[PDB]
RNA sequence: UUGACUGGGGCGGUCGCCUCCUAAAAGGUAACGGAGGCGCCCAAAGGUCCCCUCAGGCGGGACGGAAAUCCGCCGGAGAGCGCAAGGGUAGAAGGGGGCCUGACUGCGAGGCCUGCAAGCCGAGCAGGGGCGAAAGCCGGGCCUAGUGAACCGGUGGUCCCGU
RNA sequence: GGUAUAGGGAGCGACGCUUGCCCGGUGCCGGAAGGUCAAGGGGAGGGGUGCAAGCCCCGAACCGAAGCCCCGGUGAACGGCG
RNA sequence: ACCAAACCCUGUCAAACUCCGAAGGGUCCCAGGUGGAGCCUGGGAGUGAGGGCGCGAGCGAUAACGUCCGCGUCCGAGCGC
RNA sequence: GAGGCCCGAACCGGUGGGGGAUGCAAACCCCUCGGAUGAGCUGGGGCUAGGAGUGAAAAGCUAACCGAGCCCGGAGAUAGC
RNA sequence: UGCCUAUUGAAGCAUGAGCCGGCGACUCACGGUCGUGGGCGAGCUUAAGCCGUUGAGGCGGAGGCGUAGGGAAACCGAGUC
RNA sequence: CAUGGGGGAAUCUGGGCGGACCACCGCCUAAGGCUAAGUACUCCGGGUGACCGAUAGCGCACCAGUACCGUGAGGGAAAGG
RNA sequence: ACCUGGGGAACUGAAACAUCUCAGUACCCAGAGGAGAGGAAAGAGAAAUCGACUCCCUGAGUAGCGGCGAGCGAAAGGGGAC
């Protein structure tokens, strides 16, 4: 019947307008250590139907390990992500429709 | 009821919170640098080899070693750390 | 029936991922304390020992 | 006095504090901004 | 809705913080036990460099108490240290002077204390400064009181959000 | 199915002799002035937008009741009477 | 005539006096010590009404099966022998 | 032959005392008391209700406990006891 | 020096019980958290409903956990603030 | 989106909406009405039960909403072989 | 019993209490019927989008609401029934 802790105060800002969430497209990260676990033509619906993703949106690569060759589509990739297949792979990306 | 009348002149009931003070590391004890070795009313223990002291007079390690406390009479007592190997 | 996750906890802290308790610094909450001191400075976040094991149970679902 | 010290032509605030009838008002001295090294700051 | 403590309750007193004592030679430690403070203050009462050393007592000196100001010996601290008490202190933390504004920004190893959350100390690195030839010292004040979670708003500022 | 020689409320309580002083404070009554005052009237002036006309917004003067302040009466009004 | 300042003796007193100062207590190091010992993480608690005795102190009246603390102990839970 | 006149039955009431106290009785009995043409007593038929009624006013009465009736419901109120 | 309860402390002159026999109190639903017995494992799993059964079970991937975290956010990413 | 009060239009160069307000971009046609099914319930009929078995199960296994209680609303048994 | 409309509490919770909560619940009233209600966009909301309504599963204890307390709590979209 004392304070709790009820007493740390809400940093959490930016918090809650009122007519609720705003629709802004979110991105599913996925390293390519979990990547290269197959091959051929490595692109969204591809992963989802398997893996990370379903619905997740946005489908951006990154990560560990060393994904070997293969175009691999995307929504977005690290300035390390893409580095590191540029050794050899594929930079197909957003859209425009 | 043989009911009496007392009261209180009661003027006294007071007193501050302990601030615990005193030699926090004896000699003999290693320490880190920051280590504070003496929490003092006033400089009841002057600072001596590697050892800085703040606003309070809190004396603390300024290096990894071993205590070493020194009496110095009309100098007063000292409170240091010897390195090692 | 499926506990309510309790807005205000939410509201104020952010668990981490090995399971840590995490809010601000009370004591500075825009001064109120008022000048300065150097002390505003020390102000990041910090771990709450023992009381997150209690926070924590209040975010069974919103995790 | 709960006082503060606002760069000249910029932001920035020291939050000091005066002791105005004792002799004071017109308060301004070399501090360090943060928007790039010293200016002066004045009151307010 | 009209509080709690309380050698029944009411009346009375009190309610947070600082300092002695109680407290039994580490800390810590109760009682409507003994005894006092605080809810401020300094733009110099803060930095640094350079100088000086007190209070008293004893003589001697126009006005001049029994200390106005001078001179001479003696006097290690009984003065001073903004305000309570305590600890500390002249091999200065005291008195005076010149330049200053570190009463900075980013941080913060390592600890003190501690149920929580709070409080306290802090070397060092960076930036851009002060004082000093220099070594260096400087993130307010000899030190401990001078303070109040959150929530709700107010003024500014800005890389952010903005159905 | 009444009309101030009547109705309502209050206090005192047959009858006799009487019922002093105090309107500072409270209440009530009286005061077509002033003071303050809400909607509303009023729009100086400013803001958001557009290419624009415009559409929208805040908004000062000033005009604005009862109440209160203010001025005054009042004790078989609450009350008070060294 | 010490009615009486300081000052010197002779005698003393003090929780909030100390030139001095034990026993003892605290901590670190090296050793001993295999214990219903320890340390780390996690699940479940109850307790938060104590009481007596001894020793050390307050309050009391160098009273109380009084009252508050401190170290220990037993009862509590060993009203079993 | 007047009267909120007097004594005193009926009738209405309930002063003091005793008894009664698992009663004859959830307010009674005995003796003794007050009123008794009046603001009287009484039959029958009607009306007023729960924060409401009624009240020559005790917070009295409102179907044998009224500082807020009874019944059913909210209802397994809440109960740090 | 009974039993139970409540207690610092009960045979206790503290509570409860006349005696017996029946009735009589830690439950279930949904979330969650540890532990544990299993299936499967970078994966695991189905809801409602449709089809069969008439005490046959199938089907059904919408969805949900998990595979990346930091940051109020933009955003970035094995980093980030 | 509804609407008590005041003011009070337009008919596709019309009018509303997409979270104050503008401007773009787009959605929809207010101030008249009807409309199956899938859904809810269980007085009633049937079928099942890791449902009860006469202090249980319905308040009623029986001549029970009875006897009895209460002015009334209402309360409400026992009893099977 | 279920349903729609018109009215509409308090206890409790917030470890007091007034906003809030319980709760548009209990109850009262009117009406409908084997159901009642709703129903063919002046809709939804960001999708080159969807296409009456109702019911179930999700979405989701999310978005949000809140003495930002206690506590309350969607909708679109996706599965189904029709």
């Amino acid at each position: 019947g004392r304070s709790t802790t009820l007493m740390r105060l809400p940093k959490r800002g930016m918090q809650g307008q009122v007519p609720g969430e705003i629709k802004r497209p979110r991105y599913q990260g996925v390293n390519l250590k979990d990547l290269a676990r197959f091959e051929g033509e490595v692109t969204p619906e591809l992963l989802v139907r398997a893996g990370l993703l379903k619905k997740g949106y946005r489908l951006k690569i990154l990560g560990e390990g060393e994904a070997k060759p293969l175009k691999v589509v995307a929504h977005a990739f690290s300035k390390s992500a893409l580095e590191k297949l540029k050794a050899a792979g594929g930079e197909p990306v957003l859209l425009e429709a | 009821m043989a009911h009496k009348k007392g009261l209180g002149s009661t003027r006294n009931g007071r007193d501050s919170q302990a601030k615990r003070l005193g030699v926090k590391r004896y000699e003999g004890q290693v320490v880190r640098a920051g280590n504070i070795l003496v929490r003092q009313r006033g400089t009841r223990f002057k600072p001596g080899k590697n050892v800085g002291m703040g606003r309070d007079f809190t004396l603390f390690a300024l290096v990894d070693g071993v205590v070493e406390f020194q009496d110095r009479g009309r100098l007063g007592r000292y409170v240091h750390v010897r390195p090692l190997a | 029936p499926k506990m309510k996750t309790h807005k205000g906890a939410k509201k104020r802290v952010k668990i981490t991922a090995s399971g840590k308790v995490v809010a601000m610094k009370t004591g500075k909450r825009h001064l109120n304390w008022q000048k300065s001191g150097k002390e505003i400075r020390q102000k990041g976040r910090k771990f709450v020992l023992a009381k997150p094991e209690a926070e924590r149970i209040k975010l069974l679902l919103p995790y | 006095l709960l006082l503060e010290c606002t760069e000249c032509k910029r932001r920035n605030y020291a939050t000091e504090k005066n002791k105005r009838n004792t002799p004071n008002k017109l308060e301004l001295r070399k501090y360090c901004p943060w928007c790039r090294k010293h200016t002066v700051h004045r009151e307010v």
